[PDB]
Order: C-alpha cells, then structure tokens, then sequence
C-alpha cells in the first residue's frame, strides 16, 4: 500500500523538553496509523492508534495527530528514558485485495543531559592472547555525555586500521554512553613498540589513558 | 497475553527456516491479526505477513514477502511462518505481533502485543564458539579500593552470548557492549564490570547457545 516517510531522520532534545516527529503518507490513509517506541535491544512498544488514541498505560505529555496524509508525534518533559527510535504504521484492512501494514522508516530520538567527561580505561592483552597470534587492546570510556571520538596511538604513531568501536545506549538516568574501542594488532606489532595510547575526544575536551607494555 | 517466538538461528543460504509463535493467556472468545514484522541489524522494522484469527484463515503479505513466506494458524494458540529461499538479506531479528480486527471501529487497531523477537542469521560460516580473554588493568597501576575488569568474547558465529559475572552475583555495575561484526563475518564483544577489590575472584561466564558452550574465565587483578 502507501509508503510512510517519517522524518526528521534523527532528533536531540533537551531533558525536559519537547519533540515533535513526523510521519507522511504517499496516499491517503484516513486515521489507520499508529505509533510505536523501539529502544535499542527491546522489542516495539505501541504509544498511540487511530492516529491519537494512546495506549493503554502510555502518559499523556505523548500525543498523536492527524490524519490523510501527515501525522504527528509529539513528546513532551521528554525524560533520559524516552531516548529510542520511533515508528508510525499504516494497520488496516479494507479487503484481500485492499490492506496495508507497512512502517515508517523511524526516527532516532537522542535526550541531551548536561555534557560530562569520560572516565577512561586501558586493557592491555593477556598474556594468552599474545600466544594466539593476534592481541585486542581495550579501551573503555564510561559515562559520558555527549559523542566522543576516539585515537589510538601506538608509540606516538596514529593508527588509521585495526579500530573497532561499540557504543551502549544512552543510559535510562542520566542519558550518558559507554563505549569500548578496541584496536587489534599481530602478536608481533605488539610485542615490537612500547606505548599504548588511547584518546577520547569530545570537542576541545580530551581524556586520554596509556599504558607501556613493558611494564606489564 | 503475551507471545513468544521460536526456531530462529543459523541456516545457509538457501536454506529453509519455519518459525512458529506461541500465543499464551488469550481471549477465545475474539478475533485477532497475527502477524510477522522483521529487523536487519541497525535497521527499521519491516512487516513481513498478517493472518486473522477467525475461522477463514484470510492472511495479507508484503509483495516482497509472496512466494518466498507462508504464514498459517496451525493452532488455537500458534501461528507459523515459512521461509525459503533464504539469503543473508533475510539475517533479521523476526517479531510475531498481534492487533485487533476492526470490529466497530472499537478496538485496539494497531499491534498492541510483541514477542521479544527471535534472531535469524543466514550465513555459509559454520558455528563458531568464542575465545574468551580476561582484561586487567596493567601491572604499573597504583591499586585502589576498587577496579573494573572485564572479558573479550571474540570471534563467534552467529549471535547471541551471554555473558555473567561470578554467575549473577555481580549485577550492578556490569557494562556488557553490543557486538561488532568483523568483515570476516564473526562478532566480538567485551564486558566489564566494576567492584569493591576484595579475596573474592571475579569470573566471567560467557556461554554461545550455538555451539552449547560454557566457558568461565577468572579474572587476575594483574596484580
């Protein structure tokens, strides 16, 4: 049937502060459109059908209009826990030949909390690893507020391959990350330079944590 | 009510998975859609097939979906849906969700009701169980009253692992990333979790339904 377009793509709002999305149909499609909250690792949860009816349970500062074409969610005292992605639906069924089911393709919904630094953490590779050929260093910067970037330097060289990041949701509290870097390299690389670097950037802001695998 | 999905896993492509739904806590006594909505890594939901539960049986695919997928009510209480043909577009977490049928315009209409989800990976790799490495703080560093340790759980196929800490006795304080996928197609993830430093060890216990393996590692203070 009718595609959905949601837009903006990606939204950040202030803890307490007020959100709306949008959601537009390529036809017309009366008031046969829901809403449903996703947070990252949960199953979807339904907020609104009917185009504003609210769910069961669902807080009224979430509330849904329209109807045709354009939709509209709007969440207001938006909480740290509101952080997710968001999708509308067109659910209904005229006939075998005339239903509809499709979604939107989301909105991500980031809640800004007041900026705070990384603490940082550095793991050099067990001695176990370096056996196997291959070592990982770890890099852990935890709570968090707002996006780093991370470098790695191994002896003052800047690395530009072997990097893996992986970032937590934002916390349900206070809306900071985690996230953990981690750059792989052969035993050899490894067991050939001295100073393991890792920095953790956010804007003019930088935390960084080393160790020397000599002493180790 | 609830719903609870099942026979998710690895398959190669090509393959063929059939995945039923089990329906617990509902109401006979009215007519429901049952349906199948899909998930690929980092992406939007995508509706698959609906099937109504009254005594017609009537369902409602998604263009892409005719042919390759069947859903049917096999039961009072489970919905099935088949899918062949299988390529590694189709890897997704597969979600049964139930809504209302429109009655008088009365209802609840929209899925009101989801499962948790159950994850399909469609690859060529065999199963592949992690190696698990411990992570200490380096040997140089000044102790403190506490420390954050932790595991990297590398090079497994497909998800999921769980990782515990001394078996669920360490709860609070765990930070468990989500996994990368590396080009070569495994994952890997690290945990870590942070304690009052005491003679008690610290375990991580990492297990890959997969492969049915268990492997604890015991994490050394590096000390």
């Amino acid at each position: 049937g009718p595609v959905l377009t949601q837009t903006p793509p990606s939204a950040s709002e202030p803890v307490g502060g007020t959100v709306t999305i949008k959601c537009q149909a390529s036809q017309a499609i009366d008031e046969y459109l829901g809403w449903y909250q996703q947070k990252p690792g949960q199953r979807p949860k339904l907020l609104m059908y009917y185009a504003s009816t609210l769910a069961s349970g669902v807080p009224s500062r979430f509330k849904g209009s329209g109807s045709g074409t354009q939709f509209t969610l709007t969440i207001s005292d938006l909480e740290c826990a509101d952080a997710a992605t968001y999708y509308c639906q067109n659910y209904y069924v005229g006939s075998s030949t005339n239903y509809a089911f499709t979604f939107g393709g989301g909105t991500e919904v980031v809640v800004k909390g007041d900026p705070v630094a990384p603490t940082v953490l550095i793991f050099p590779p067990a001695a176990d690893q370096v056996a196997t050929g291959t070592v990982t260093i770890v890099c852990v910067a935890n709570k968090y507020f707002p996006d780093v970037t991370v470098t790695w330097e191994v002896d003052g060289t800047t690395q530009t391959t072997g990097i893996e990041n992986s970032k937590t949701p934002q916390n349900s509290a206070d809306c900071t990350y985690n996230l953990s870097s981690t750059l792989t390299l052969t035993s050899t690389q490894y067991n050939s330079h001295k100073e393991y670097t890792c920095k953790v950037t956010q804007g003019t802001t930088s935390v960084v944590q080393s160790f020397n695998r000599g002493d180790c | 009510q609830s719903l609870e999905e099942s026979g998710g896993g690895p398959v190669k492509p090509g393959g063929t998975l059939t995945l039923t739904c089990k329906a617990s806590g509902i109401d006979f006594s009215s007519f429901y859609y049952m349906c199948w909505v899909r998930q690929a890594p980092g992406k939007g939901l995508e509706w698959i097939a609906c099937i109504v539960t009254d005594i017609t049986g009537e369902s409602y695919y998604a263009t892409w979906a005719k042919g390759r997928f069947a859903i049917s009510k096999t039961s009072s209480t489970t919905v099935t849906l088949q899918m062949t043909s299988l390529t590694a577009a189709d890897t997704a977490t597969y979600f049964c969700a139930r809504g209302d049928t429109y009655g008088y315009g009365d209802t609840v209409y929209a899925l009101n009701l989801w499962g948790p989800g159950t994850l399909v990976t469609v690859s060529s790799g065999q199963p592949k169980a992690p190696s698990v490495f411990p992570l200490a703080p380096c040997c140089g560093d000044t102790p403190s009253s506490t420390v954050t340790l932790g595991c990297l759980v590398k090079g497994y196929l497909p998800e999921p692992v769980t990782v515990t800490w001394n078996s669920g006795t360490l709860t609070n304080g765990v930070r468990t990333f989500p996994s990368v996928r590396q080009s070569s197609g495994l994952y890997s993830l690290s945990s870590v979790v942070s304690v009052t430093s005491s003679s008690q060890p610290v375990t991580c216990n990492v297990a890959h339904p997969a492969t049915n393996t268990k492997v604890d590692k015991t994490v050394a203070p590096s000390t």
